């Protein structure tokens, strides 16, 4: 059941223009967005028809659309030519690649193809061809303003843009000219075509109807206090739930065999049969463990702080389940509950237990004002499985 | 352990929860902490005796050998996992201890000058939570912050003269002209960037971090947990009293006045605050009088000096000619007559101001209740007119029915 | 279209000079700014008559009217020149286009035409003609000093600057000089002609009466709201409330067939008839749905966080109403009330309901300290309309 | 010793580790010794590289940046010079392509790149343009190689990062922080041939390069990091072990550094040390244990006292210097404006004006404060104040 998630994105991406796959981390929001674009436009690498791009806290508008940047000129002293960002190198590219297929009697198809070469150039722009780039870009926005709205809706090559971790960067500052343009109506060819004049280069700029900006928002960090007006109306939000249905015996077998080889799937069958036999011969164990621990998360804390299902999807033995519970669940669980202990043991329903087979044991020396400090406790073997069999 | 007191009420050490030695250790720190911070709060006819009584471990609580007795200082304090709360004796009943909490905070709403909302308190009514004054003032801080952070984040503008690899804002020219060509690859700008971690956001990240560590509800732990995630990028600070003074309330962060004053009320060891029950009734009656006395304007704290100045709690005068002295007393007024200490001060306040004098007193089921009209007319053999007025308290509810009865009795008095 | 939101913009912009269309997101603010200027200037693209720019936090004062911007010359790569921004290139454009039909410029009508060419020139200004541009600019402000105020009251073009999301930038810093020019009797030709002196170039500057500024701020966010009281006097705020009356049966057929004037009017009408026939033949359903949410949001949230009428405007079928509910406005409602479940159950008028045909099912597992949280339910079919009929 | 069997496991299922712990534990030394025991390179350089971070560290020195350069005593010529991470990721790529059977189509030119990438200070542009020509051949080659050949690269490279919490990790990695996931690296399932902003040449982390962090978490906790650091990395707590301070364990540790004749003097000095302390071989073990279990219950677990301070005690006067200039300054730093809780960490509460490490000042203040002052003890009186910490 993953083709409906490649259809839930596909039905919203032609109706609103761009989506945001918001959900708790370790779910597959990066994997769903990357394996939808590769399945749609058959290009396994970034570059031509889609460009992977992540956000960070120090990411700025001048790296995204355009900004003044010092650039060397043929192994010599620097100049101060304005460089287009990662969006404007694909928003202009989605326009000039779509303008190949348009059969109009005003298109400079020799000139547009020259602009397409200078836009897909992986090397930086030398000043012998940077002025040829800015002159041809000036011809493009003199041509786009002359084309009617009837011939600027049917552009064939669907360009994509995987914005990874969209909420980590300051969303209203990055999308400077893109919180008035990213609607389906404010693109080129729509009913409300807007060609926005840019501050730095001074050339007009407008998003084409090819570009779809898929976002993968983690929401355990920099939470739902978003822009709530501009960066919330444009994006059609898709919740990617952490599904424990992929954590049964057959679903772990089906996932790890399709991507596998001939000799790998027989060994993955023997490893998973050894793992679930050590758990009590429960074929639905990791499903029931993740579903039970997700209900305790959404009751105490928010419903978007749940432990995802990319962690337990790559286990083959009890020892690998131990190294994913003590380094990708319990450090993640102590991150959400801000070093709290009396409520982090209720998630494991070990509230009235201490010093035994517990993941958080109480130290036997209280503080001066009666305070108590708990400590994480490593387990191994059947003691750890007995510590997992009472979470259910 | 959670211990609760009413004003001038006692609890037994044998019936009390926790340990006998643990509570008496908590109190001697609290009465000592009240000694060093006594002078910040104002009083009104308190008979405090600052030199001897407060430093003898009788500042807030009188800790005895067989019991624990409360003085007339209302509020709460959390010390050494022994959370103490002192409610007024007027709200004492005959969810069983959830009506006097919302009564006391509403009397702390109108008198003390807070601007909290009634729908903030009505959300908690009926959710069967454990009654605690620290759990609700943390909630009143956390809800009023999360309702003022959900709209806007308070990103305030500072200017930085920063050497940036890109060009943002105004380019500094005197720092770029004198730039050697071996270091020409970075612009030197002066950009007015908006920072999320301003001083008001460093405080609210620290005020939440010291609140989630010391909260006990299941509602405040969820609300402060969302507030701490919204403030994740802010570098933390150690809270002081210099931080709460260094910020000023302009028009661009005026909507953060309501969470900050509650963050200053709870944070600055000890936690919480205490106020005198005599002045808090002296302030609460002042809200009732000026609203209820249209014919004559009333000013609180007017002073006339005999011979050492004895000043009334409130005086109402229409222009300047009528002298109607109104001295607010928290006393129970037993046996339907004023005491020796009360009527002696009423005699001085009338003589140094042909001046009638009215004394307002509390009235509920717990406190002494007189009849509905002006209960006691008195003359002090000098043609005086001492009127004992009593304000009923529908402040445990949300409707002001008794204000109409207080106006009708005052209209017969005026 | 011309009834209220057009005739009250045109009357107020001609009286005050500047209009801000403040309102919640999802309302026709960018649209009524775009429709009014295109229906006035008869130019469906930016450029000559009007310029559509948008503000952001990376927007500079130096890139708005005047600043030092390092250009790239041929032999001297790092050359620091003073470059006029977009407002000084529209204020000087509105001046020298309006000064074609005057009678005191009889010595330099060729110089005004030469200055109009240099401002309409989209090519970057070469330094051999930039001094020709600066000599003509300081000739212009010598010419308006000798022009009477009776002849500068009527300039026959009408230039516009639609700034979009004006409130996002630092409006006290972007409008550096413009915090004392932007008034009807403080432009050129007004009762107090003010020609202020710019910092960088040292040339005097004054906004012509030809210009108009149509801001469209957003007022859902509050940390970027326009509280500058000395700046709120310069503008003339027009509250565009989110009108649910654009969601009736006759109004959706009149709004969606006005723009799309193709032969699909028979297709839209039979689809909109089928959509409302599945809604119980209620011609005022979506009007009542947006009204009974915006009133229930106004009473608990602020009055400026209301759902606009741009979400439910593009609906066509119940499957399309299901897509615009669970993916655009229900993640929006979970953003307004983020883990405040008793409010968001009440906004949808499901306060007593906790099971069955409901959007938010109650979890059957309470917490340690008495807390309890809810869970979404993806509804479909006639049960979804049965969960929408409870709202109205 | 036993931590090297935990780092070696976690550096295969994640790809990077952060060794966080209280200061003076071994975090730098465990990271240094594990890499030297694995790649047998005693010095930095070829198979691994050591790097610290700081508050004003830059993207221009880590991955790629602009740097000035003279051209035979002429005007300043700007040239793009690769930083630390790109010089160790490209080095992990061109060394891994030696043992590949499919990369033998350019084995001469790839070997020319590896010699050029390990040498220092390329002096002339004639080998720099040769270097930029060979790097464009490298990314043209690995862009058309299958995933089976690029999953198992043989020689493992390491990057020991010191003070991973100090650097602005959202700036100095930039948009390359999503090249550290194991499924995001080169030769993985979802590989990314991403482009660098300065020189435009593509870049991708090979699966050899493991990032061994090191985190002094006395100031910044693990929850106070950036959000793209608690999920890309995997945290190993290097706990302060007091078991390295026995009578036989302190002798075995010091026996590795000294000679045979120094060892008998080391044996006689340690026998003179523990005889003065009361003939207790388990003394310095239970000193830090009775401190740390009183530290972790009044403060966080990440504020404990490590065991690198007491690893050089030879006499009581050396332990007098360690306890007064290296450990008790840490306890006064962690407990500011708070003299009661530090008096309970030493379990000397209620005892003042004697053999106490913080005597009570007689004065009270304007409103009344305790405001203690530390007391420098000496001789057997200091041991009489250290014996009652046990
Ligand atoms: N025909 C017509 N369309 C309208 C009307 N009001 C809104 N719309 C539609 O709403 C859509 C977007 O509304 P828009 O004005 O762009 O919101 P906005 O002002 O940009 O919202 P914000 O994020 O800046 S705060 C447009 O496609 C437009 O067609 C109207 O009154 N008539
Ligand atoms: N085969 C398969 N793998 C999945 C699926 N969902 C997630 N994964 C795994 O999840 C990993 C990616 O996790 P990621 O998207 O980066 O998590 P996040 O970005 O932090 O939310 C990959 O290694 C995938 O193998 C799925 O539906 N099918
Ligand atoms: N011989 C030996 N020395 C150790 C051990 N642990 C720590 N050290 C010493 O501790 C010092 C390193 O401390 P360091 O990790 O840099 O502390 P940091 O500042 O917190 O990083 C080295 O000089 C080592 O001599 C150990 O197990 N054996
Ligand atoms: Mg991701
Ligand atoms: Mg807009
Ligand atoms: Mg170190």
């Amino acid at each position: 059941n993953i083709k409906e998630d490649y259809f839930r994105v596909d039905m919203l991406l032609n109706k609103k223009g761009q989506v945001i796959l918001y959900g708790p981390p370790g779910t597959g929001k990066t994997w769903i967005a990357r394996k939808y674009v590769v399945e749609e436009t058959n290009e396994k690498t970034p570059g031509n028809k889609w460009e992977f791009i992540t956000f960070h806290q120090s990411y700025s508008y001048e790296e995204f659309i355009e900004g003044f940047r010092p650039r060397t000129d043929n192994e010599e002293k620097i100049r101060y030519v304005v460089e287009d960002g990662i969006f404007k190198k694909i928003a202009l590219r989605a326009l000039v690649k779509g303008l190949f297929e348009l059969e109009d009697a005003t298109i400079g198809k020799d000139k547009i193809h020259r602009l397409y070469i200078l836009l897909t150039k992986k090397e930086p722009l030398s000043p012998t061809e940077y002025e040829e780039y800015l002159r041809l870009k000036r011809y493009l926005w003199e041509l786009v303003g002359g084309l009617p709205k009837d011939k600027l809706k049917n552009l064939t090559p669907k360009f994509y843009l995987i914005i990874d971790e969209i909420n980590r960067g300051n969303i209203s500052k990055i999308f400077g000219e893109l919180i008035t343009l990213l609607e389906k109506d404010k693109r080129l060819g729509g009913e409300n075509q807007l060609i926005v004049r840019l501050p730095y280069s001074g050339e007009p700029f407008a998003v084409p109807p090819n570009l779809y900006i898929i976002g993968t928002m983690n929401t355990a960090d920099r939470s739902i206090a978003l822009l709530d007006v501009a960066l919330r109306r444009r994006f059609a939000f898709i919740e990617v739930e952490p599904r424990p249905e992929f954590l049964e015996k057959e679903n772990l077998k089906k996932i790890r065999e399709k991507k596998l080889k001939t000799e790998d799937r027989k060994r993955l069958n023997e490893k998973l049969n050894e793992l679930f036999s050590k758990l009590g011969n429960d074929n639905y164990f990791l499903k029931t463990l993740l579903e039970k621990i997700n209900v305790r998360i959404t009751v105490v804390k928010d419903r978007d702080h749940r432990i995802g299902h990319s962690y337990f999807l790559n286990v083959e033995t009890v020892e690998d389940l131990h190294h994913v519970w003590y380094y990708e669940v319990l450090p993640l669980l102590m991150e959400y509950f801000y070093n709290d202990w009396e409520t982090i043991k209720w998630v494991l329903n070990e509230k009235g237990k201490e010093h035994g087979n517990v993941f958080f044991e109480k130290l036997r020396l209280t503080g001066p004002n009666g305070e108590e400090a708990y400590q994480l406790k490593v387990l191994e073997g059947d003691a750890f499985i007995g510590a997992l069999k009472r979470i259910i | 352990t959670t211990i609760t007191l009413y004003e001038h009420d006692e609890k037994r050490y044998r019936d009390i929860a926790g340990d006998k030695k643990a509570i008496q250790d908590a109190l001697i720190k609290l009465n000592k902490q009240f000694k060093k911070d006594f002078k910040k709060l104002d009083r009104s006819e308190d008979n405090s005796d600052t030199e001897d009584t407060i430093d003898e471990s009788k500042g807030v609580v009188e800790v005895y050998a067989n019991k624990i007795k409360a003085r007339h200082y209302v509020g709460f304090a959390a010390v050494d996992n022994v959370f103490l709360q002192i409610l007024p004796k007027v709200f004492k009943p005959k969810e069983d201890t959830w009506e006097p909490i919302l009564a006391f905070i509403r009397m702390l709403d109108m008198a003390y000058g807070l601007k909290i909302k009634d729908h903030d308190l009505a959300y908690l009514q009926g959710r069967n939570l454990r009654p605690n004054l620290y759990e609700v003032f943390i909630y009143l801080f956390a809800k009023s912050l999360w309702s003022e952070v959900q709209r806007g984040y308070h990103r305030e503008y500072v200017e930085v003269h920063r050497e940036e690899k890109f060009l943002r804002g105004k380019l500094l020219m005197s720092r770029q002209i004198r730039k050697l060509p071996h270091q020409l690859n970075t612009f030197s700008v002066e950009v007015h960037e908006l920072i999320e971690d301003n001083l008001l956001n460093r405080i609210f990240y620290a005020s939440v971090r010291e609140a989630l560590r010391r909260t006990t509800w299941g509602l405040n732990r969820k609300l402060l947990g969302e507030l701490m995630l919204a403030f994740d990028g802010i570098t933390p600070i150690h809270l002081r009293t210099e931080h709460f003074e260094r910020v000023h309330f302009t028009r661009l962060n005026e909507r953060f006045r309501r969470p900050f004053e509650l963050a200053k009320l709870l944070f600055m060891e000890v936690s919480g605050f205490f106020v005198d029950m005599n002045k808090l009734f002296e302030r609460f009656i002042e809200r009732v009088l000026v609203r209820n006395l249209p014919p004559e304007y009333k000013l609180f704290y007017q002073e006339s000096y005999p011979f050492s100045s004895q000043k009334p709690d409130y005086v109402v005068r229409k222009g300047n000619t009528p002298v109607v002295v109104l001295d607010a007393k928290y006393r129970e007024l037993k046996e339907r007559i004023p005491s020796s200490d009360m009527l002696r001060q009423l005699y001085v306040y009338s003589r140094i101001w042909p001046a009638v004098i009215v004394i307002p007193s509390s009235s509920t089921y717990n406190q002494g209740l007189p009849d509905k009209p002006l209960e006691f007319e008195f003359f002090d053999e000098r043609k005086l007119f001492i009127v004992a007025y009593n304000m009923d308290y529908v402040k445990t509810g949300a409707i002001f029915k008794a204000d109409k009865n207080f106006r009708r009795s005052l209209n017969n008095i005026i």
